[PDB]
């Protein structure tokens, strides 16, 4: 059917930078948009950033506003999330999904701390 | 300069419960589809049997556009081939589908706190709808082998039920906006059209 | 933020009686229905209770009839189950769940079935034997 594969995700100190990608299989990339989610422990399901199908525009969530960026690769079937200024309360597992949610895929786990 | 009247489909005051989803037909009117497919907007537009940058190339005799609302699951099923409550009981698209599934978070429009329940979903049913059928009854889903006679019971369902919408769930349970383009290509030579 | 613990599942004799608790925490939902359903080892998640927000009005499965009564504090806000007259039959895992009401022109509908369900609790076994 179709598979997410996300990647990525390590424990880094504060402040700190992270490029986490997936690349996703069993339908035509070029041809959708894609958006990131994240997951917290104790907490639900919220949306992080949306790409249209081009990657020419770009919406992001107020809580990552300026410090988040999301791009895309077609030739490679994969997405880009470029994370900057990490928070303690960025620690989440992070999804990728063409549809909302979390727990599609796998996802990649994600620990700001210090 | 006679464009289309997409705002009046996006930008509606209320949408109606998916079992009974609304449907316009956008004709006799230019349409620019990239305003739509570069508009970030929208956290989830896909698209199926057509290559969206060539939308404003190609050549249709129909233009279909169904509006509904869903939750944040459910948008996995508003694709060809897909099951689940939505896809069996609400809104099937067909194998071949030819077009676009676009759909975006109304939190702050659809869900009011205490719940909201103007948003039914239908949850019991005999058999699957076809594509592109809707079902509007409110027939009593009889359940077991006591038969139900029109009188709502233990073994005999209502067949609708609310999703009672609340701001405070997660994404996956918040109301999703949800807009399918449907498309009846010419039936012409390529040095014609496509 | 909304969880829902329940009590009182032990092994018992047949004729003997229990009494399963429920205890809310966290609902916001204005119009609902809470159910008591249950599991047997292998069958279905079928329902055997449920009382709705309006009306307060309860609705038993056939096998349960007369046997089996629901109640509510809404003060305390937990939900009881009294279970008189148990048969071997009624050994099963017992769940308390929870979800929003039907609206449908001006009428309020609360079907008692898994599927009407979005909270649920843990379970609690009944036994009955000997």
């Amino acid at each position: 059917q179709v598979q997410l594969v996300e990647s990525g995700g390590a424990l880094v100190q504060p402040g700190g930078s992270l490029r986490l990608s997936c690349v996703a299989s069993g339908f035509t990339f070029s041809s959708f948009a894609m958006g990131w989610y994240r997951q917290a422990p104790g907490k639900e399901c919220e949306w992080v950033a949306t790409i249209t199908i081009t990657g020419g525009s770009t919406n992001y969530a107020d809580s990552v506003k300026g410090r988040f960026t999301i791009s895309r690769d077609n030739a490679k079937n994969t997405v880009y999330l470029q994370m900057n200024s990490l928070k303690p309360e960025d620690t989440a597992v992070y999804y990728c999904n063409p549809d909302p949610g979390c727990r599609r895929g796998q996802g990649t786990q994600v620990t700001v701390s210090s | 300069s006679n464009l289309c009247p997409f705002g009046e489909v996006f930008d509606a005051t209320r949408f109606a419960s998916v079992y009974a989803w609304n449907r316009k037909r956008i004709s006799n009117c230019v349409a620019d589809y990239s305003v739509l497919y570069n508009s970030a907007s929208f956290s989830t537009f896909k698209c199926y049997g057509v290559s969206p940058t060539k939308l404003n190339d190609l050549c249709f005799t129909n233009v279909y556009a169904d509006s509904f609302v869903i939750r944040g699951d459910e948008v996995r099923q508003i694709a060809p081939g897909q099951t689940g409550k939505i896809a069996d009981y609400n809104y099937k698209l067909p194998d071949d589908f030819t077009g676009c599934v676009i759909a975006w978070n109304s939190n702050n429009l659809d869900s009011k706190v205490g719940g909201n329940y103007n948003y039914l979903y239908r949850l019991f049913r005999k058999s699957n709808l076809k594509p592109f059928e809707r079902d509007i009854s409110t027939e009593i889903y009889q359940a077991g082998s006591t038969p139900c006679n029109g009188v709502e019971g233990f073994n005999c369902y209502f067949p609708l039920q609310s999703y009672g919408f609340q701001p405070t769930n997660g994404v996956g349970y918040q109301p999703y906006r949800v807009v399918v383009l449907s498309f009846e290509l010419l039936h012409a030579p390529a040095t014609v059209c496509g | 933020e909304v969880q829902l613990v329940e009590s009182g599942g032990d092994s018992v004799q047949p004729g003997d009686s229990l009494r399963l608790s429920c205890a809310i925490s966290g609902f916001t939902l204005d119009y609902y229905t809470i159910g008591w359903f249950r599991q047997a080892p292998g069958k279905e998640r079928e329902g055997v209770s449920c009382i709705g927000s309006s009306d307060s009005s309860t609705s038993y499965a056939d096998a349960v009839k007369g046997r089996f009564t629901i109640s509510s504090d809404n003060a305390k806000n937990t939900v009881y189950l009294q279970m008189n007259n148990l048969k071997p039959e009624d050994t099963a895992v017992y769940y308390c769940a929870a979800g929003p009401a039907t609206y449908y022109g001006g009428n309020w509908h609360h079907t008692c079935h898994a599927n009407a369900m979005h909270y649920w609790g843990k379970g609690t076994l009944v036994t009955v034997s000997e």
